[PDB]
RNA sequence: GAUGGAGGUAGAGCACUGUUUGGACUAGGGGCCCAUCGGGUUACCGAAUUCAGAUAAACUCCGAAUGCCAUUCAUUUAU
RNA sequence: GGCGGUCGCCUCCUAAAAGGUAACGGAGGCGCCCAAAGGUUCCCUCAGAAUGGUUGGAAAUCAUUCGAAGAGUGUAAAGGC
RNA sequence: UGUGGUGGCGAUAGCGAGAAGGAUACACCUGUUCCCAUGCCGAACACAGAAGUUAAGCUUCUUAGCGCCGAUUGUAGUGAAGGGUUUCCCUUUGUGAGAGUAGGACGUCGCCACGC
């Protein structure tokens, strides 16, 4: 680490709409909002809509849409009509 | 006036050679081989007979390598100009061959067409040629 | 960190039991990462660099070095001296740091996700990840950003084959497909 | 990745130092070696090769631990073996490193307590 | 582009050296500090003019 | 009409005092173009790679394992 | 197996020139049993065995006693004549 | 006559530069792929790659006979 | 003889393994550049090839591995490094 | 004895492939406040120490696949002396390579400290 010629950077906490996994840092700052022990007396300003769980990916898949119905089309729409 | 083999050279006058003697490059691949027994150059074209000659009395091809390739080059001047200045025109190619090596080898078909080839190609080179076969060695292979 | 913290406390027995190590000593670490924006428009407009690493300055937390050219090529018209890459190295934990980020925050940003390519081996273990854009990290703005240059992230291990790599980023994010 | 093996470059730069000057005649040479935790030195001659006066970082004798203090008490402790034998025209071998104090201090200390570069 | 070029004493007034420079390279005359043999001790000597 | 028979001239390098010769100080040994013979006891290489003797005594030429060879003068 | 296997010189002059106009072949053995010694051999004598047998058989040295098993290496022989010359042999075991 | 040395000649040799003839192969290209993914097919071949076999004045991993330079050396001779 | 070409300097070959050696013999360059491309003291090792990776192209920057030299040396070629 | 350091001798000492080890020693490693450092980066270099470990380096051992050193022979070539065609060849006399190859070889010698 040399001098003068590094930008800002503070452990900032960071959030969401659910999970507080407020423990990273990052190098955008401002208005002071989390100054607390469990975590670094730090920020929530980075509020990220992304849980790392809104994909549902490392939440795993989910059946967030079908997307599934093809079959039924011909099988169900006049095939409700067939039976 | 057919070109069979040349080159890229790298250098155009090359000063003329010095035979002095040989001896050795027995058979290689084929069965039956040429032995040229004495000292001098060889054309482009002879060679180009001599396999001409060979291929036709042959037929079905039967493998035939050409164990020789003209490398050094030839010069000349024009008639009416005095002695004098540098260099002539280059115009043709040679490979010289000393006596004992081999130039030509077949294999393929029985002694009848293999010494019928090699004599009616024999007849187009300045040499006194030969014939000899692959013989033999610890393992053929 | 906390990934220090997970790595020493869940990493190194897991990884110890699927392979059985004769020593701890054996285990496959994370050494270095290295970052590459190359803006390969110098040589036409050298007025790119200019935001090129300002954006890097921004996503890592140092200046990026420049690299130089290092050979003339005319179909690109490339002197030497002239720059077209921007550098940084990670280290230390700051590595981890970003790399959290990574897993977390950055790369669920990206639209229509699979996951990383299974294949990125090397024979070796080196696995990188290439990016598109650059507007992904929330340290990077709308209003600000103005091109669609990309990186190409270099990650270093210590592991001779590429199962093991894998299976160890797996202990530590990477969602795969 | 490999890790290339520290003492192969000092190893290096040493042979090429050394081709400067041995001449380790009557103005024999010195030495130094670092380690993790320890520093040794010899007053060696060519060409027989045979040192003349020796001394130990954690070996016979010191007082502090693997800095100036060990390095300075190691210089004192080679400089007067040495002029026990009569000898003040040590020609320095740097060894392979260079002048920040485990080297340097010793190098200084050798020179105060009566040897003369 | 290249001219012979003498350098002289700046004190005791002595045409002391020779040389060449590039007069599009470095077009300001020049200042090196050679040994002047009238005296001898260091001068600053500057380019003839 | 050619256009060749441009020459320099000589310039006679070749080793100038052989081996078991009493040489004085001073003298050249091997006049080089390019380091052919290393320099050893007592010789010294001047500007353009000549080799010369720096103190009385006699001249032998030895080799240095496989790359090249030395000149030497070992006084009485 | 009872052969013409005797001695030579060891750098006898021009003498040669004569042994190629007389019908002799300089002939060679180093190896396992006794260390090197030139020896005698001309042409008509070993080609019996090479017809009898074929090209590679166990070849054996004489003083009339116990025998030498060369298993001659390597003779590219002088061409335009198709004769022998320098014929190197080679001796091993069992 | 004896001993020590400098150097790349006549050989001959493919380790480098050139020049080069066959065998194998795939590196995959060669007009299509054969087709509106299974192998790119017939064919061309260089390198990646190899197995043999050739040649050089401005090719050398190597290299004599001779001359040449020296010696508090020896024997005859006489410059 | 003329008409053509050449007239000084450096490198290779011819040159017959010390040095020297012609030809209107076979091949190339020179009539400068550099205030750092010098002096000194520290430190470093190349061309490639394979394998991965946005724009990216067969060929830019990167990363890993193999690699005694196949690089580089202001300028022509030998000899060096 | 072992281990560390430090020199000579043509790689016959090397390359490659495989096993063993940690008392001391060496090294890996724990860190950056401190002299010091990064054309960004305690990776490098420099400094502060001993949590942990022989996985690696590292030293000991095995191996003729590769790299190297190779005799005695034959053959090419050649000084001196001759003889034929004089493009070339041949014979006495003195010397005699390169290729091929038996074989050797997984070092030898010297010093200083430590303790078992
Ligand atoms: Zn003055």
């Amino acid at each position: 680490m040399k001098q003068d010629i590094h930008p800002n950077y503070q452990p900032v906490v960071f959030m969401d709409s659910t999970t507080g996994f407020k423990f990273l840092s990052g190098s955008t700052k401002g208005s002071s909002e989390t100054v607390e022990w469990e975590d670094g007396n730090t920020y929530p300003l980075l509020r990220v809509e992304v849980t790392s769980d809104s994909h549902p990916f490392y939440t795993g898949r989910q059946k967030f849409t079908q997307a599934d119905g093809r079959v039924d089309r011909f099988n169900k729409k006049y095939g409700l009509k067939d039976e | 006036m057919l070109v069979p083999k040349r080159v890229k050279h790298r250098r155009e006058f090359r000063g003329k050679m010095r035979g002095e003697a040989k001896g050795g490059k027995e058979v290689a691949f084929g069965e039956w081989g040429l032995q040229a027994t004495e000292s001098h150059w060889i054309t482009n074209r002879q060679i180009e007979a001599a396999r001409i000659a060979m291929t036709r009395y042959m037929k079905r091809g039967g493998k035939v390598w050409i164990k020789i390739f003209p490398h050094k080059s030839y010069t000349s001047k024009a008639i009416g100009v005095r002695m004098g200045k540098g260099k002539g025109a280059p115009e043709g190619w040679v490979s010289p061959v000393k006596r004992g090596k081999i130039m030509f080898e077949i294999a393929g078909v029985p002694e009848e067409v293999a010494r019928e080839a090699l004599r009616l190609a024999s007849h187009k080179l300045p040499v006194k040629t030969k014939i000899v076969k692959r013989e033999e060695m610890g393992g053929e292979s | 960190n906390r990934l220090k913290e997970k790595y020493i406390k869940e990493v190194t027995p897991s990884l110890v039991e699927k392979f059985n190590y004769s020593s701890v000593m054996q285990t496959p670490k994370v050494d270095k990462i290295v970052i590459n924006m190359g803006v390969g428009d110098a040589v036409s407009n050298a007025k790119n660099l200019d935001k090129a690493v300002e954006e890097l300055a921004l996503i890592t937390g140092q200046k990026p070095l420049i690299t130089k050219a290092k050979k003339s090529i005319a179909g690109f018209r490339l002197r030497e001296g002239m720059p077209i890459g921007a550098k940084v190295t990670l280290r230390g934990e700051r590595m981890y740091e970003f790399l959290d980020k990574l897993v977390t925050v950055s790369l669920p940003r990206v639209r229509d996700f699979h996951g990383v390519s299974k294949k990125a081996f090397d024979g070796r273990g080196n696995y990188t990840l290439g990016i598109k854009e650059q507007l992904i990290f929330p340290e990077v703005d709308y209003d600000l950003v103005d091109k669609v240059r990309g990186m190409d992230i270099v990650i270093v291990t210590t592991a001779n084959t590429d199962e093991e790599s894998r299976e160890l980023l797996a202990q530590l994010g990477m969602p795969f497909q | 990745i490999t890790k290339p093996d520290k003492n192969k470059t000092r190893q290096k730069r040493h042979r090429r130092v050394r081709n400067k000057i041995s001449g380790t005649a009557e103005c024999p040479r010195l030495n130094i070696f670092r380690s993790n935790k320890n520093i040794y030195a010899q007053v060696i001659d060519d060409v027989a090769g045979v040192t003349l006066a020796s001394a130990s970082a954690l070996d016979k004798e010191i007082s502090g631990g693997t800095k100036t203090e060990t390095a300075a008490a190691v210089g004192k402790l080679v400089a007067e073996r040495a002029a026990e034998k009569g000898i003040k025209k040590v020609v320095f071998d740097r060894g392979g490193y260079l002048y920040h104090g485990r080297v340097q201090a010793l190098a200084e200390a050798a020179r105060e307590n009566g040897l003369e570069f | 582009m290249r001219v012979n070029i003498t350098l002289e004493c700046t004190s005791c007034k002595e045409r002391n050296y020779l040389t060449n420079k590039n007069k599009r390279n470095n077009p300001d005359r020049l200042e090196k500090q050679k040994y002047c043999p009238r005296e001898r001790k260091v001068t600053l000597h500057r380019e003839t003019k | 009409s050619t256009s060749n028979g441009r020459d320099s001239e000589s310039k006679r390098l070749g080793a100038k005092s052989a081996d078991g010769q009493t040489v004085t100080g001073g003298s050249i040994l091997y006049r080089q173009r390019g380091t052919k013979i290393y320099p050893g006891v007592n010789v010294g290489i001047g500007g353009d790679d000549t080799l010369f003797a720096k103190v009385d005594g006699v001249v032998r030429f030895e080799r240095k394992g496989r790359d090249k060879k030395q000149v030497s003068v070992y006084p009485v | 197996v009872q052969l013409e296997v005797k001695e030579r010189a060891i750098r006898p002059r021009s003498l040669r020139n004569q042994l190629r106009h007389e019908g002799k072949v300089p002939a060679i053995v180093y190896g396992y049993q006794i260390e090197s010694t030139p020896i005698y051999f001309e042409e008509k004598d070993l080609s019996k065995i090479l017809r009898e047998h074929g090209a590679n058989t166990v070849i054996k040295m004489t003083v009339d006693g116990k025998n030498i098993n060369t298993l001659m290496s390597k003779a590219q022989l002088d061409t335009f004549t198709g004769q022998m010359l320098h014929v190197e042999f080679l001796s091993v075991n069992m």
